[PDB]
């Protein structure tokens, strides 16, 4: 996952 | 006449943006009255993010570890919460341009407007749809997290999505404003996917008859299904199966343009068989699903081109 | 990642958006300073519309000829002049809310936020490209002439457009702010029709870029193109010609993906020739041309996935 | 034409  | 997607005016939410920093970590938030809403992950280092401890990171920072900036304005912190994957935190100021509003927690196959912002400044609006997947394809880059997901009806905002993070399918995922999850999704970084997802039929038909109240009838047919028989074709397309509550939603659409929900069903049937290559419907080469039933009838004329 | 149509934000737009009535006609307003801005054809009555002289209609009215409501407040009127194909009315009050802004005369193919209004209240948001043939595919119900069209950069507001009518083939037809049309089009109920359009090639190119930034390389070939061939093929599809300013607009883009221009056009010369079939770019089963390279560089990442 |  990316956290943005 | 036309239809196009079309977004929410932004006003009653730029109002509404901050800007949120913990340590060296800075993204947006959300302040209503007196407290300011953001995504928890603001707390955390990226290996704080493999594997975090949120009440645990919690407990060691105090009022003064966030930072918030509303415009050029400092706001000073004097308490803070966790509520799911949200901090709420407590504010010396109410925001003098909170609007009258609601948080809602939106179904699948649902659209609302996005308020991307960056460093607390708005950038753009755009509508996207709860995927049946609980995903929405969006656009957000690095520091788009908190931006907000919202409907209007009247003068009173639902809010009902704030952005957290992306998927290495290029989908976003986010929560509601009580900060739970839409989907079976952690704000961690974890191997994560995606489920499989599936065309929203509801949608499908309401803009269909967005094409008939806007003059079209060429994919129109003599004949009729029965629920169930449309049902077997919708699931080798990959279709939501449709629902006697659905047909009923369908209702006010159908009397407008005199067509019956079964046989806009028919119709479907045919363009998923036979397709429309060449066609066009509202402008488009395929099947849309990104406008709900009140999309359309928010849009179109309340009178029929017939 | 991702890529949306996408709207600028539009509260500073929405503060400035009032009523007007003339007689039994009612429209929007754009209420910047002490001036509102309104379609001329407010003061005409439907058989006044076949062959207006607005000049003699004008001569008729008196300020107290035209009703001004902001929200639920009325604006009184102390004068009124005439500017191609709106009316200027001043009023006694500035507006508090008037942003920084311009007025700017768009040009064929660049894009625009609109927002939708009906009797002084905005209703919703979307972006749409100035066709080449002087329309653009908006969305628009009886009431909403005196919406407007915007661009915002920093915290100026660019207002470029103003509707007026629709075309029988459904397209949107207005002016710029000082009430020049865009395009061939005249203010009355007469027989007009839009010219016929074509595809705007620096923005399938631009989008083309779009893709590649965000890490699409699959409709890429080996092949190179000189201007003079691409524009052969361009024609050939109903595209518009590729100029070697178009190529120099492409140079940013180009960069950031070390593809060249003409390697590009050699790669849409082929998609037009054999077709994407089956197969999508940014989720588009078409070729998009409502996107300009500025469009894409403001939504893009500045770093490619390469 | 439709004036709107």
């Amino acid at each position: 996952v990316t956290l943005x | 006449s036309g239809f196009r997607k079309m977004a929410f005016p932004s006003g009653k939410v730029e109002g509404c943006m901050v800007q949120v920093t913990c340590g060296t970590t800075t993204l947006n938030g959300l302040w209503l009255d007196d407290t300011v809403y953001c995504p928890r992950h603001v707390i955390c280092t990226a290996e704080d993010m493999l594997n975090p401890n949120y009440e645990d990171l919690l407990i060691r920072k105090s009022n003064h570890s966030f930072l918030v900036q509303a415009g050029n304005v400092q706001l000073r912190v004097i308490g803070h919460s966790m509520q799911n994957c949200l901090l709420r935190l407590k504010v010396d100021t109410s925001n003098p341009k909170t609007p009258k509003y609601k948080f809602v927690r939106i179904q699948p196959g649902q659209t609302f407007s996005v308020l991307a912002c960056y460093n607390g400044s708005p950038s753009g609006v755009y509508q996207c749809a709860m995927r049946p997947n609980h995903t929405i394809k969006g656009s957000f880059l690095n520091g788009s997290c908190g931006s907000v997901g919202f409907n209007i009806d009247y003068d009173c905002v639902s809010f009902c999505y704030m952005h957290h993070m992306e998927l290495p399918t290029g989908v976003h995922a986010g929560t509601d404003l009580e900060g739970k999850f839409y989907g079976p999704f952690v704000d961690r970084q974890t191997a994560q996917a995606a489920g499989t997802d599936t065309t929203i039929t509801l949608n499908v038909l309401a803009w269909l008859y967005a094409a008939v109240i806007n003059g079209d009838r060429w994919f129109l047919n003599r004949f009729t299904t029965t629920l169930n028989d449309f049902n077997l074709v919708a699931m080798k397309y990959n279709y939501e199966p449709l629902t006697q509550d659905h047909v009923d939603i369908l209702g006010p659409l159908s009397a407008q343009t005199g067509i019956a929900v079964l046989d806009m069903c028919a119709a479907l049937k045919e363009l998923l068989q036979n397709g429309m290559n060449g066609r066009t419907i509202l402008g488009s080469t395929i099947l849309e699903d990104e406008f709900t039933p009140f999309d359309v009838v928010r849009q179109c004329s309340g009178v029929t081109f017939q």
